[PDB]
């Protein structure tokens, strides 16, 4: 999105800390605790039915590593997000059919974490910083949902 | 929150429809379709196009769950309990959606029934379908 | 806001066939009706208490009439709908305060005006021309807020 | 609707906010007013800066309503019935706010309360936040 050239340099400097792969599946995990209803895609990923049991899924846990994973490699082209996951909002739509809402949850589960993660870190300024930047980053999932 | 003249209102409109709510709500859908393609995601295994049987054997159901809230409509939550347990734990539909086509549904209903579509009922209705929201989703989590 | 051959040909065509008078100020009314909370920004108008009166406010109807012209021409400009309220972006947030929610549920009020209007005129095709207009100059109208 | 569980979690996390709630509720503020700007459309007569003595001053007040309201959660209604007509029929914020102010709330309590913000707390305190909203939006119409 539009972030000043001081913003961009917050949101590098804190995501070079980042454990990609924890943060993947606290996150991914945080979403089927909070917001249920999107379990509905995990059906085959076994139990689900404790916060324990999901959080210790190593399924979830898998498949958080590569969200944030595409996620964390869009860093670097914060200049043209559609660009990037145009193909992959293309693949969600038409095989996945995963309502573009989730990538809204998903990434307001992604800025309490950090926030739980780096403590009096995560500042106001940056938290702004990474809104626009989840918004932006699900605006582009769902840029081609026809 | 439904005052009396809200009842009224709501069971006046919903008592002129009648026999044609399966028409009606098949329309309602197909206006939510193309007027917000993400709920199409819901209905990977339909044929949404134009005269889909499907889509108006669905509406047939979603009128009558409507019809039947519309009679208890003092004692909802237990008339729709077994539709609150289907879309919380089986299709899980996020809440949102039901905004979509309640919208989607007056329109349809502004497009048909326009002597009785005053702006007093229309906010009667607004609500009803808000009501009803409240209901099919008050069991998520 | 971008329209296929199809749709801007269903949004014209119908459009010629308005009264602005008589829609903007009946979709101002219901606004203040269905949605009270929006009563907020007019203390000086009036009677509003009754959906009868609200209707037959003529200051409201006033309103209604200069607003919907001020969206007729963005109408000929659909191309270049965020600079064209570029101002009128600036004068609502600033002078006026006017949470820019309240442009996405005047937009929507006024489908079902244009519906309860037009009747099967109003074509499930035709009204999704309309959501895209609507909530295109929404956004336009949003763009400006700081 | 809540569980006994989501209760003693509410209770839980809460009871550890003690004297740093009216602070807590001042950081909520600002963080709101930066990832947010459309909700300074309701404050135009405060002094947004940081610091602030009416941006904290705000705080207080609503933490305290917070502490009210978890105080009595078996019976919430009546707790902010004071609130709900404040709201309705004066403030008239319209019901979308209350959902960024949740966000900006659950941001705060988990960059401050480490050991405690786990998976099924930060659940629990999600659903209290949007039940104290559903109860001050109630009387909107
Ligand atoms: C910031 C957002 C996200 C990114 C960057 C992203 C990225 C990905 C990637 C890389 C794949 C693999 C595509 C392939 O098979 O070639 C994928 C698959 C998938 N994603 Fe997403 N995704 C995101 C959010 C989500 C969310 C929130 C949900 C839904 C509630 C979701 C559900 C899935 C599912 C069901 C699959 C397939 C599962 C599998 O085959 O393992 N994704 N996503
Ligand atoms: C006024 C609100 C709604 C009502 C009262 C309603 C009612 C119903 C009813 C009666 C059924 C049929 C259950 C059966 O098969 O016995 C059903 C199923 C279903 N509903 Fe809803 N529904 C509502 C909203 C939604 C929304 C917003 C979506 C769309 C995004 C949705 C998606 C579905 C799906 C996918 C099914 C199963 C379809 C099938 O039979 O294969 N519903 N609903
Ligand atoms: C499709 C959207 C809208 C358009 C195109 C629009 C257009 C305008 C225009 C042309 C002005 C007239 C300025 C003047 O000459 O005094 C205006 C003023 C104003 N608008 Fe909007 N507006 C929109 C939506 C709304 C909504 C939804 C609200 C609030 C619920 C709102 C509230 C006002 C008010 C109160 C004034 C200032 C009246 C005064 O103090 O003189 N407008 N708008
Ligand atoms: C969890 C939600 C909320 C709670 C518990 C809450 C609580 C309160 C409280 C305790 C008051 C003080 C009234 C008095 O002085 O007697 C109040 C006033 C106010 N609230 Fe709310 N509120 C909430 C959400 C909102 C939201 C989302 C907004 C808007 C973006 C908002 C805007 C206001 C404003 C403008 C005031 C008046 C400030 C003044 O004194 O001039 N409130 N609220």
């Amino acid at each position: 999105v539009h972030l000043t050239p001081e913003e961009k340099s917050a949101v590098t400097a804190l995501w070079g800390k980042v454990n990609v792969d924890e943060v993947g599946g606290e996150a991914l995990g945080r979403l089927l605790v909070v917001y249920p209803w999107t379990q509905r895609f995990f059906e085959s990923f076994g139990d689900l039915s404790t916060p324990d049991a999901v959080m210790g899924n190593p399924k979830v846990k898998a498949h958080g590593k590569k969200v944030l994973g595409a996620f964390s490699d869009g860093l670097a082209h914060l200049d043209n997000l559609k660009g990037t996951f145009a193909t992959l909002s293309e693949l969600h739509c038409d095989k996945l059919h995963v309502d573009p809402e989730n990538f809204r949850l998903l990434g307001n589960v992604l800025v309490c974490v950090l926030a739980h993660h780096f403590g009096k870190e995560f500042t106001p300024p940056v938290q702004a910083a990474y809104q626009k930047v989840v918004a932006g980053v699900a605006n582009a999932l769902a840029h081609k949902y026809h | 929150v439904l005052s009396p003249a809200d009842k009224t209102n709501v069971k006046a409109a919903w008592g002129k429809v009648g026999a044609h709510a399966g028409e009606y709500g098949a329309e309602a859908l197909e206006r939510m379709f193309l007027s917000f393609p993400t709920t199409k995601t819901y209905f990977p295994h339909f044929d949404l196009s134009h005269g889909s049987a499907q889509v108006k054997g669905h509406g047939k159901k979603v009128a009558d769950a409507l019809t039947n809230a519309v009679a208890h409509v003092d004692d909802m939550p237990n008339a729709l309990s077994a539709l609150s347990d289907l879309h919380a734990h089986k299709l899980r539909v996020d809440p949102v959606n039901f905004k979509l086509l309640s919208h989607c549904l007056l329109v349809t209903l502004a497009a048909h029934l326009p002597a009785e579509f005053t702006p007093a009922v229309h906010a009667s209705l607004d609500k009803f379908l808000a009501s009803v929201s409240t209901v099919l989703t008050s069991k998520y989590r």
